């Protein structure tokens, strides 16, 4: 699945996100919910206010799961396992919307690295982000 | 095809602070790098082996300031975007033979460029308002 | 949506032997078993808990019918799709949210199940015919995302 | 992800290409050329006649891919390993033609199993060539 030199471009990319996971994680939300609408309808349950509880909350816990996506960047689908299964199964997720979610996070980290997200690291994120996405979608049934 | 006070303020704003030049050539690089199957509509550019050569590659460069023009020209014509882009329809459809995901995906790359060049003034409701025209514009070419 | 004297031949005399009541329940059952995401959309069908049950459940057979008689709306108004189709259009973007990406899902799941009810008869020619008749109804159904 | 029945149904699917590759394979290139025009951008140098000995000559080449596919569903990445290297880096063909070949592969088994091309047997096959699919824009 993954490459090598990439492996620490996501690295490098992932340790300027991890000491800001709650804002990211919730500005993240936030701007897949303003941009892309109709995913709001997977979260009838949530208050979508942008200084939502809820929202910071959930962007928390997304983060944090990519966190350990890079962690264990080489070996995905058994760590992503029961995240594939709530959102397949449970969820119904369609999946067209995890590419939604990943250019948000990637803009996300645009506004912030600025200049530093360069052509490179932004390569090396968009196949993390792709791959990750797949391997949610993996127990499509 | 329902154009918002808010949204135009929004579009021109933001694109009167655009470095044409330097942003079209970043967007098509990242195109080209990130979605390698694009280069061979390019082999006409020379050297597109490394990210590197693709970076500095003059036509890149040249090609990508021709491209964020164009979406100069959506952006002072937005109730008029389809009848703009019949032309260079034909051209990438016909001519050309470009997939329509692909355009998609270089709008998507357009706001990731934007957004590493705005920062925060790229407010959630600004990518909304582009996201929105790049979706426009893709379908205005897809004709 | 240039429509050439072959194709609205291939698309009519086609049409013309189709079950629209047997085919519609097989791409409607065919769409929620072979994208299973498109089932929480019909949720208040009932039991589409396994390929058998969404089979033989009766609102899945009857909401397919209704799904390929539109079709039918196109096959006589090819030239005035676009206005056939707007209202569903609304139905489907404003007050449904369903991706486009899923129209064309069960456009090429038609394409499979007319293939498998015509063998033979359904030539190349006859299967680009069809298969750009999907496309522009698809196209018609996202006129409210733009 | 590829399920243990699944690779039972699409081996059933597979017996019954497997006696007519040359004539599914050609047809199956025939249909994406005729109803996906686009496609034949990568064909230049053939001769994209109906009844063209290259055409019938690639079709069963490709069927014959599938076929070791199948075999070695279990660890397609390691098979198709020469294939993907190919179309990813020395073709460079969009992603999105592969949709359109499994798409035109099935339209082929659909017209000759009629009946029998089931939901079941359609799920498992239409997995089976999205893995495939997957495997060959694997690198780069
Ligand atoms: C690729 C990024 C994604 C990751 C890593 C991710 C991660 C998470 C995590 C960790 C949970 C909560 C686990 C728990 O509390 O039990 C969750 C739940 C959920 N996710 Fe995702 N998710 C992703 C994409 C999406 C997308 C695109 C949607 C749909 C638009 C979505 C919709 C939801 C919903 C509705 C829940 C349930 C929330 C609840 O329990 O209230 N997720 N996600
Ligand atoms: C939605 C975004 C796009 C816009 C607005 C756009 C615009 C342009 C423009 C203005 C030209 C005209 C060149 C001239 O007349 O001097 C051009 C040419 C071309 N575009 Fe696009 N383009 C878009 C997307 C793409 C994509 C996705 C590809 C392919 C990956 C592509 C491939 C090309 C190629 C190969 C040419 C011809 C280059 C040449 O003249 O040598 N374009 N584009
Ligand atoms: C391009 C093909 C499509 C056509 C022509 C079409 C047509 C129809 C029609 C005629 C209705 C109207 C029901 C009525 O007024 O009695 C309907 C309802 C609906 N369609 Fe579609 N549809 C298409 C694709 C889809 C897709 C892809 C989905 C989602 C996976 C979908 C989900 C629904 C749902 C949930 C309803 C409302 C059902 C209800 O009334 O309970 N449709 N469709
Ligand atoms: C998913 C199904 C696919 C399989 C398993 C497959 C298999 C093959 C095989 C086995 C070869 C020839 C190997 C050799 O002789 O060295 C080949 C070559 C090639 N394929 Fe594919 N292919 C697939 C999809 C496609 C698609 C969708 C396109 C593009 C529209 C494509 C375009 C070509 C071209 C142009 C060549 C080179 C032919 C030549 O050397 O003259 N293939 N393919």
């Amino acid at each position: 699945m993954l490459t090598a030199e990439d492996k620490k471009l996501i690295q490098q990319a992932w340790e300027k996100a991890a000491s800001h996971q709650e804002e990211f994680g919730a500005e993240a939300l936030t701007r897949m919910f303003t941009t892309y609408p109709q995913t709001k309808t997977y979260f009838p349950h949530f208050d979508l206010s942008p200084g939502s509880d809820q929202v910071r909350g959930h962007g928390k816990k997304v983060l944090g799961a990519l966190g350990n996506a890079v962690k264990n960047v080489d070996n995905l689908s058994q760590a992503m396992a029961e995240l594939s299964n709530l959102h397949a199964y449970n969820l119904r997720v369609d999946p067209v919307n995890f590419k939604l979610l990943s250019q948000c996070i990637q803009v996300v980290l645009a506004v912030h690295m600025g200049k530093d997200y360069t052509p490179e690291v932004h390569a090396a994120f968009d196949k993390f982000l792709s791959a990750v996405s797949a391997v949610l979608a993996e127990k499509y049934r | 095809v329902h154009w918002t006070a808010e949204e135009k303020q929004l579009i021109t704003g933001l694109w009167g602070k655009v470095n044409v030049a330097e942003c079209g050539a970043e967007a098509l690089a990242r195109l080209l790098i990130v979605y390698p199957w694009t280069q061979r509509f390019f082999a006409s550019f020379g050297n597109l082996s490394s990210p590197t050569a693709i970076l500095g590659n003059p036509m890149v460069r040249a090609h990508g300031k021709k491209v964020l023009t164009s979406f100069g020209d959506a952006v002072k014509n937005l109730d008029n975007i389809k009848n703009t882009f019949s032309q260079l329809s034909e051209l990438h459809c016909d001519k050309l033979h470009v997939d329509p995901e692909n355009f998609r995906l270089l709008g998507d790359i357009l706001i990731i460029v934007l957004a590493a060049h705005f920062s925060k003034d790229f407010t959630p409701e600004c990518q909304a308002a582009w996201q929105k025209l790049v979706r426009v514009v893709a379908h205005a070419l897809a004709r």
